[PDB]
């Protein structure tokens, strides 16, 4: 049972700026990481799989980077609709999968 | 050569030949018995320990080393436990650890020392006030075979250079014989 | 087999190959036992 | 990273015929059952009984089998023998461990690339105090098959090897060979029923045809298991083995076994003897009529004092120890030198019975080597 | 062009058992490997287990044996998950992921392409 955390808990980014999300794990998560976007009233939607390749049909603004146990997610374009809850899941084993605490995307004011 | 041992008696081999043999395996055992219980260690004896706890084969090859240990096991000590009896007699060298009690009657007692059920763990009594025959003794039993894989285990002696075309007492892995050492063109196998 | 009366030869000795030599129509009784695997020909 | 794939229904019979490798039946466990033309394969390598010696066969052209495991149920309760295959190494890890039900190895189609093939074997969840340390030369190199025979005689697991490239046959149709050289690993274990170990080196992300489009699996391991026969083998020039003639395969081979030779001249021969064995075990004694007068010592109206204890002698009769011992009325029974289970077979000349009255604290003093009131 | 359809929201009383089924159409249902992911307030996302793609079995997770049972049918292309032994924290929303597509051999714990989501609540 690996342990993973996502920081910061709350991020306030103004529209049109760049939003940076940092991910970390207690084990080697260089090629084992899951990124998904969830909204209230609906199930989560996958954004980045493996922290290196973007899903087909996903927006080009979302991006991911990092090596080893540390991963960094950067968004070139910030949108009001794109602001949602994002989390990182640990995939060190096949088992049990342990998702992160998650982050809340706030609007800077 | 050391005279610190007061009990050194074995019939499988002779102590004086221990420096001229190869064992190919050595088994060392450690256990504690009473002063008068040393008679029960020889293979094929009459009593309780030799027939119900530690049974040695009739054809046995090994030696037993025992010495007094009254200055290290006397307070008395109650850490020496032993079972008394079991269901029936089985083949020697059987190891089992369990706290299950023994039932001999008809009432199926389940972990209770009630009617016809007793607690199997029994301890000896070791104190300096006891005389000869009750002092605790530490007995170490050694054993070995002869017909196994390549030995790789032999005595402290060193090898001697080979000589050929002469009747000499060769010593290959502990066997002694007289013959003529000649080159052979036979193609053996690596094992 | 020697002096058996041969009624106990399947249980006298196991191997499935030996089972063919224990039960079947190829059994003939002699005064010295029974010979398994032989046919009694009336010629001589 | 442990996964379970024990939900499968293997073939009930699973029986195959081997001519001479005598002429016994070896299990034909397949572990690859494709459900028709379209479906998902099922892997199943259940723990088979040891039966005092097991012979395993690979029959893999890509070295699917990477060894074998052995021992008890392997639930961190006893030592279990282990054998695994590294890149270029041999691993023996005979110890105590509690791993998953299905052992698995790591394979991700390690083709010609920049050496970025990820692998992970899940066969040892935990590790106790190990007692095995031995590394040997790994063995990895129109058909390809191999076999090995394991036998633990509590002193040395005299393993075997069959690295000869058997081909031009479906599966061991006629084997005119006999080889069993291997390195022994002497350790002290109580190995129970063992199990196999396979590597799932069949997954491909770029297959021309879907639904396991690879050439083969191919986890076709043949295991078979042994018996304490006394087959007679003759030596060969250059130290090899020519053939193997059993002493109990069939009546003809028994003649060759008792004559200590291969050829037999025409005639009659005596090989062994037969004898029907008893089925039961009976012991008869004369009828039990004159029972001992035990009523005077168990239902006496009055008893004796300490200094004037009465002595009772019982002889010239029969005493049933089973009814007295199985009474469900007493609570104290202790003595030295005899046991209740040994009282059934012993006879003595005379039996003396004594009874008296004691106090509550005068019950522990009846023991040799103690003093009291 | 793969679409996943899950069961609707249901309310289950305590001590009862509720079955949630997710159906996949328009895609390789036989080659898909369903999984179960439940998210509840006050805690992160939790995965009860999933089905092995290559082999096929009810691969559970830690602290999940004997509580959630998952079975998959090839003919019906539907997986039903049953809390039996029904407590307050078990009420959440379950998601189904059949297209496992980020792992090595025998992909598991997809956390991608989640279903519509079935809401399960426990009350007296
Ligand atoms: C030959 C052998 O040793 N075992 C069995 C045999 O008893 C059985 O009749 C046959 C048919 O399934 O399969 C094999
Ligand atoms: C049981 C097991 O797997 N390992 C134990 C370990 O936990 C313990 O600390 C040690 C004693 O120091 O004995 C061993
Ligand atoms: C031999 O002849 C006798 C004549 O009664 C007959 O009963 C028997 O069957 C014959 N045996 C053969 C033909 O093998
Ligand atoms: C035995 O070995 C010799 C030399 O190594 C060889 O000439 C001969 O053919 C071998 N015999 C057999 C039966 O292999």
């Amino acid at each position: 049972e690996i342990v993973m955390t996502q920081s910061p808990a709350t991020l306030s980014v103004s529209p049109g700026e760049r939003a940076t999300l940092s991910c970390r794990a207690s084990q080697s998560v260089s090629s084992d990481l899951a990124w998904y976007q969830h909204k209230p009233g609906q199930a989560p939607r996958l954004l980045i799989y493996g922290a290196s390749t973007r899903a087909t049909g996903i927006p080009v603004r979302f991006s991911g980077s990092g090596s080893g146990t540390e991963f960094t997610l950067t968004i070139s374009s910030l949108q009001s609709e794109d602001f949602a809850v994002y989390y990182c899941q640990q995939y060190n084993n096949w088992p049990p999968f342990t998702f992160g605490g998650g982050t809340k995307v706030e609007i800077k004011r | 050569n050391s005279a610190s041992f007061s009990t050194f008696k074995c019939y499988g081999v002779s102590p004086t030949k221990l420096n001229d043999l190869c064992f190919t395996n050595v088994y060392a055992d450690s256990f504690v018995i009473r002063g008068d219980e040393v008679r029960q260690i020889a293979p094929g004896q009459t009593g309780k320990i030799a027939d119900y706890n530690y049974k040695l084969p009739d054809d046995f090859t090994g030696c037993v080393i025992a010495w007094n240990s009254n200055n290290l096991d006397s307070k008395g000590n109650y850490n020496y436990l032993y079972r008394l009896f079991r269901k029936s007699n089985l083949k020697p060298f059987e190891r089992d650890i369990s706290t299950e009690i023994y039932q001999a009657g008809s009432t199926p007692c389940n972990g209770v020392e009630g009617f016809n059920c007793y607690f199997p763990l029994q301890s000896y009594g070791f104190q300096p006030t006891n005389g000869v025959g009750y002092q605790p003794y530490r007995v170490v039993v050694l054993s070995f075979e002869l017909l196994h894989a390549p030995a790789t285990v032999c005595g402290p002696k060193k090898s001697t250079n080979l000589v050929k075309n002469k009747c000499v007492n060769f010593n290959f892995n502990g066997l002694t014989g007289t013959g003529v050492l000649t080159e052979s063109n036979k193609k053996f196998l690596p094992f | 087999y020697q002096d058996v009366n041969c009624t106990e030869v399947p249980v006298a000795i196991l191997t499935p190959t030996w089972r063919v030599y224990s039960t079947g129509s190829n059994v003939f009784q002699t005064r010295a036992g029974c010979l398994i695997g032989a046919e009694h020909v009336n010629n001589s | 990273q442990c996964v379970n794939l024990t939900t499968r229904t293997q073939l009930p019979p699973a029986y195959t015929n081997s001519f001479t490798r005598f002429f016994s039946n070896v299990t034909w466990f397949h572990a690859i059952h494709v459900s028709g033309t379209n479906g998902t394969k099922r892997f199943d390598n259940p723990v088979l009984p040891f039966n005092d010696g097991v012979y395993f066969a690979s029959t893999e052209k890509s070295n699917i089998i990477r060894g074998w495991i052995f021992g008890t149920t392997l639930d961190s309760k006893t030592q279990s023998l282990l054998i695994v295959n590294n890149a270029t190494n041999v691993v023996i890890k005979v110890c105590e461990f509690q791993f998953c039900n299905d052992p698995f190895l790591g394979v991700y189609y390690h083709k010609n690339n920049k050496s970025w093939m990820e692998s992970e074997f899940r066969v040892y969840s935990s590790a106790n105090n190990c007692t095995f340390e031995y590394v040997s030369q790994p063995f990895l190199m129109f058909k390809n098959l191999r076999e090995f025979v394991f036998k633990n005689i509590d002193g040395y697991f005299k393993i075997y090897s069959k690295h000869t490239p058997i081909n031009l046959v479906r599966d061991l149709p006629q084997g005119f060979s006999a080889l069993e050289p291997l390195v022994d690993l002497p350790i002290g274990i109580n190995i129970t029923r063992f199990q196999t170990l396979l590597a799932l080196h069949r997954s491909y992300l770029t297959p021309g045809d879907s639904s396991s489009g690879w050439t083969a699996g191919a986890a076709a391991y043949y295991v078979g298991y042994l018996q304490p026969r006394t087959f007679l083998l003759k030596y060969n020039e250059n130290g090899t083995i020519t053939d193997a003639v059993d002493c109990a395969l069939d009546p003809l081979s028994e003649t060759k076994c008792t004559l200590k030779s291969f050829t037999v001249e025409k005639g009659i021969y005596q090989t062994s003897n037969f004898r029907v064995q008893p089925t039961e075990s009976i012991v008869r004694f004369p009828n039990i009529t004159n029972l001992c007068p035990f009523g005077e010592v168990f239902n006496a109206t009055r008893f004796a004092s300490v200094y004037a204890w009465n002595r009772k002698r019982i002889s010239n009769c029969v005493a049933d120890y089973s009814v007295l011992y199985n009474s469900a009325s007493f609570s104290t029974f202790k003595c030295y030198g005899v046991s209740p289970t040994k009282l059934n077979d012993l006879c003595f000349t005379n039996v003396y019975a004594d009874s008296f009255v004691i106090r509550g604290d005068e019950v522990r003093q009846i023991a040799p080597g103690q003093t009291g009131k | 062009q793969v679409q996943l359809v899950q069961s609707g929201a249901e309310v289950k009383k305590p001590g009862s058992s509720v079955k949630v089924s997710c159906k996949a159409s328009g895609g390789t249902f036989s080659s898909y490997a369903i999984s179960w992911v439940r998210q509840a307030p006050g805690q992160g996302l939790e995965w009860m287990g999933g089905n092995i793609p290559i082999f096929g079995t009810a691969n559970y997770a830690q602290k999940f044996q004997g509580r959630v049972t998952i079975t998959a049918d090839e003919s019906t292309s539907t997986a039903y998950m049953e809390l039996s032994s029904l407590r307050s924290e078990d009420t959440a929303v379950y998601y189904c992921a059949r297209g496992v597509g980020y792992r090595g051999v025998i992909p598991l714990n997809w956390f991608d392409p989640w279903g519509q989501g079935t809401v399960v609540t426990v009350s007296s």
